[PDB]
RNA sequence: GAGUCGGCAAACAGACUUUGAUCCGGAGAUCUCUGAAUGGGGGAACCCACCUAGGAUAACCUAGGUAUCUUGUACUGAAUCCAUAGGUGCAAGAGGCGAACCAGGGGAACUGAAACAUCUAAGUACCCUGAGGAAAAGAAAUCAACCGAGAUUCCCUUAGUAGUGGCGAGCGAACGGGGAUUAGCCCUUAAGCUUCAUUGAUUUUAGCGGAACGCUCUGGAAAGUGCGGCCAUAGUGGGUGAUAGCCCCGUACGCGAAAGGAUCUUUGAAGUGAAAUCGAGUAGGACGGAGCACGAGAAACUUUGUCUGAACAUGGGGGGACCAUCCUCCAAGGCUAAAUACUACUGACUGACCGAUAGUGAACCAGUACCGUGAGGGAAAGGCGAAAAGAACCCCGGAGA
RNA sequence: ACCCACUCCCGUUGAAAAGGUAGGGGAUGACUUGUGGAUCGGAGUGAAAGGCUAAUCAAGCUCGGAGAUAGCUGGUUCUCC
RNA sequence: GUUGAGAAGCUUGCUGGAGGUAUCAGAAGUGCGAAUGCUGACAUGAGUAACGACAAUGGGUGUGAAAAACACCCACGCCGAAAGACCAAGGGUUCCUGCGCAACGUUAAUCGACGCAGGGUUAGUCGGUUCCUAAGGCGAGGCUGAAAAGCGUAGUCGAUG
RNA sequence: AUGACGAAGUGGUUGAUGCCAUGCUUCCAAGAAAAGCUUCUAAGCUUCAGGUAACCAGGAACCGUACCCCAAACCGACACA
């Protein structure tokens, strides 16, 4: 990332139990991002925005559910997930 | 393939006859030979693939004509 | 922002009003992301004024 | 151009409401229209505690067909057919039994 | 009782794939034939 | 010129629009990845790069380039002295897809012959190559018959005739005549064609206006009944609550283009036609094939796989064995429109065509579902009402059906 | 174990388009087996049964020639004189 | 109901809700019971056979409209070189939670690999990718071949290593 | 479930088809390849580049990962002996 790139790269943070119980607990906070943002993208875009600290980055691509229904076998999109650690102090 | 160099001869087709008149598909061959033909203006031999009709043919005009046609025809020695 | 102002301005004007737009774009993302996005409309409007300075920035600066 | 236009005194010249007049409030795109007060329908609407409605038999005004309402001449007090006169530079509706703009 | 289909999507690749068809001129011939039909799955 | 945010397929949201939105047309911009796919690789929609320039300090970013082959050109360059082969750069071009039509290469069998081998089917099906909007052919070394015709292509005749044919089954002309089109030009270098200007004409891709009807009866509703009118270069169009020239959209008719495309044209410029300079391994011949309606026949002519091989207008080809006389033409160099073929595609109009088991396989989210490893095969399924006015509410029932 | 398939019975519109129960043979080999690859239609492959080549084999499947041909079988629809 | 010798015609009650067609001509996809005809619907067999390993159940409690089958508890029985736990291939969301039971489940179902919705898969070290090659593939030039192509050098792929 | 503490946690024997072992012995049917890796130089490069060692600082991208897997989720049209 050296561009307008850091804003194509974070969808939003994700809203699940998991999230939440990560982002109490741990200091891991779940965002969605594209499908195409690295590891070392993801960390700077969390940087630049949000003014933090990022300890570390993993992500998990996502596949999207299928819902055959109503004439045919339909599709969901495949979705990235990131689990984006920080330091203990910062709350993003 | 079975094409001469210099008359653009190649493989034709054909029937073999027999004395009851079964009719066969066949083909008819060009006389294809390789030879070496020297060319004194560059000191150097040039190996053709050429019927003997084609060879007939540099008798009469000459390989240095008959290698100038090959160059305008595009297909090289 | 129509495109008869954006044709005025500079390419050092417009490519900071890209940068803007794009930020706008990003905060428009995280509200939504967590429903706290009242609108609508300026999802769709945000991406056609960020289309509006990318095509003027294209054809100013040739 | 439309012929007949949102806002516009009308009078149905055919159907149930034949003799009617009123305003074109809605002007839809398969050559219906709404004028108030004219082909009121009774519609059985299921409450909801959402959107503030409490359900009953609602009367609405349903969509007439365009070509079953006519511009209402006041002058002459009857039905009047619309035409386009196209000046040197504007295109106003007139009547054709008057010649005289609707507006 | 082993039966005839034993699938294998690297051997079915390999043999009936979109770049098997389109290594000979026959393969193109099917790959016109299925989109001159308007198959919309192509090759498997 | 007043609505709009596409459809199935609506519901709520949030908005846009007489500072002219949605929509329609012209021109631009953007245009991920795969696919000829072309930086290298690959199990299509994926993986891995390099070079240049710029900008970030970290772990990269932006822009461009990087396939192969052909042609041309420049620089280098072996065995080998000069060279050449080769290598590198650059410029131009090509590759792939498409229903048919065209030219060409290869080329069946079933079948018929009441069996079958010659023959037929048939140079058909199919496979392959190349080209173009058409292609091919084309300006007499052609017919004719002692009279003449006058390039090519296509239609009708001649005629199922002459002929051909295990003279079986079959195949099947030409001369001559009537038509459609019409055009001839050059190798002492042209008619044409292509491209780029250029002068005018149209035409196409959005649109605009467009006449004239009331009362009455039945009826849910009138366009239908009855009575009386009007328009028509517009009267058998589609809708509208039943059947409308006059209610709406249209129709006849008359107008319309900022911009792009196309076709005719008037000039101009190069480029090409272009093979140079009148045709030699050519004409003729022998052998073996193929084609000519013609299957070796008494077999001319064309063509060529093998082998040979002239003459030079005082010459040569043909006129169906062949010879003589006569007539007619000038091959071995080229270019050439029209009449002709076809329709995957776009528009309009039409039908003694179908109307949901029909008509496309497919009126419907159909080459889909499904079947098959795969090539491939391959469905079923339309209609409430004029308008959702699509049944508020009460009761039984599992807060069902 | 694994590979195999000699006997009986069952099953035969099966649990199964070839199986099961009980017995049976080989079980360091000319063994069994996974993954990937090569060979195919007058062709392949065959310790050879005309076996096998996707439940199809004295010449696979699929589309085309093709509506092959059928001196054979079946069928052929309202009325009256 | 009626008329004709017949194919058939005519009148009318009910249903139906917008089309039909005299007469005389003209055209035909013009008449069906058979073709082991084709498509759909529905019978008979018959409420019959069967409900898919003879490892096996009993009770209590709950929930629920409803419990032989769901959950729990107490017992019983079965496998245990598997009927347990994994890796690969193959599949692809079937995984977990809430709601639900029409259809699917050879019965019922409150239960489910079933319906609706949401959630869930985190790697420098595991496995790939990347490096290297086997068989084999493709293969610049090249050689060969009517065409299509065949073979193959330099190379470049290709794990099961 | 909830959050702190948490005793003992030692000897003997037996013992693999696992490891040493890609070893050893023996036989005949004679038992992958290439790279990574170590080392040597050629063209080149010669204050350079590069190499070595130490320290400091930082990094390790992308894809898979749920679940079934002698099975009701794979091949058998089935929740299929
Ligand atoms: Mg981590
Ligand atoms: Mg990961
Ligand atoms: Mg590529
Ligand atoms: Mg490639
Ligand atoms: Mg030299
Ligand atoms: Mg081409
Ligand atoms: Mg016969
Ligand atoms: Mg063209
Ligand atoms: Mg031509
Ligand atoms: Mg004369
Ligand atoms: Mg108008
Ligand atoms: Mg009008
Ligand atoms: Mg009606
Ligand atoms: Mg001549
Ligand atoms: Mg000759
Ligand atoms: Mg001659
Ligand atoms: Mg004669
Ligand atoms: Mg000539
Ligand atoms: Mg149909
Ligand atoms: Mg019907
Ligand atoms: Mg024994
Ligand atoms: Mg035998
Ligand atoms: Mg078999
Ligand atoms: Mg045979
Ligand atoms: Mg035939
Ligand atoms: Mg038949
Ligand atoms: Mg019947
Ligand atoms: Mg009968
Ligand atoms: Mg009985
Ligand atoms: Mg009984
Ligand atoms: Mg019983
Ligand atoms: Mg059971
Ligand atoms: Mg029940
Ligand atoms: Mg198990
Ligand atoms: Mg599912
Ligand atoms: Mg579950
Ligand atoms: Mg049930
Ligand atoms: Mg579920
Ligand atoms: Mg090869
Ligand atoms: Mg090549
Ligand atoms: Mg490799
Ligand atoms: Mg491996
Ligand atoms: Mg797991
Ligand atoms: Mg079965
Ligand atoms: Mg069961
Ligand atoms: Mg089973």
């Amino acid at each position: 990332m050296n561009q307008e790139r850091v804003f194509k790269v974070l969808l939003g943070p994700h809203i699940s139990e998991k999230a939440t119980g990560l982002a109490d607990g741990k200091s891991q906070f779940v965002f969605k991002v594209a499908t195409d943002a690295t590891k070392l993208e993801i960390k700077k875009a969390v940087e630049s925005l949000f003014s933090v600290k990022v300890q570390r980055v993993t992500t998990l691509n996502v596949k999207g559910k299928t819902k055959r229904t109503a004439r045919g076998l339909g599709k969901r999109n495949d979705w990235k997930k990131a689990y984006i650690a920080l330091q203990p102090g910062q709350d993003l | 393939s079975r094409v001469c160099q210099v008359t653009g001869k190649g493989p034709v087709t054909g029937n073999n006859i027999s004395h009851a008149h079964n009719k066969t598909r066949r083909r008819f061959l060009p006389n294809l030979q390789h030879h070496r033909f020297w060319v004194e203006s560059e000191k150097r031999f040039v190996r053709l693939r050429v019927s003997a009709k084609g060879m007939r043919i540099i008798d009469k005009r000459g390989i240095e004509a008959v290698l100038a046609d090959l160059r305008a025809r595009g297909e090289k020695f | 922002m129509k495109a008869n102002e954006l044709r005025e301005k500079s390419v050092e004007q417009l490519n900071e009003q890209l940068l803007g737009l794009l930020r706008d774009q990003f905060n428009l993302r995280m509200q939504k992301a967590t429903g706290q996005l009242g609108q609508s409309h300026l999802l769709s409007q945000v991406k056609r004024d960020i289309a509006r300075v990318k095509t003027v920035l294209n054809q100013q600066a040739g | 151009m439309q012929k007949i236009r949102r806002d516009d005194e009308v009078i149905v010249i055919a159907g149930k409401d034949k003799g009617k007049r009123g305003k074109v409030l809605k002007v839809l795109a398969d050559d219906r229209l709404v004028v108030g007060g004219v082909n009121l329908i009774k519609r059985h609407t299921k409450p909801n505690p959402m959107l503030g409605q409490q359900g009953g038999i609602v009367e609405k005004e349903a969509p007439l067909h365009v070509s079953n309402v006519a511009i209402f001449n006041t002058e002459t007090s009857k039905a009047d057919r619309v035409g386009f006169k196209v000046e040197d530079g504007k295109k106003i509706r007139v009547f054709k039994s008057t010649q005289k703009p609707v507006q | 009782m082993k039966r005839t289909f034993q699938p294998s999507t690297l051997k079915r690749a390999r043999v009936h794939g979109f770049r098997a068809r389109m290594a000979t001129k026959n393969g193109r011939q099917v790959l016109s034939r299925r989109r001159a039909k308007g198959r919309k799955r192509l090759t498997v």
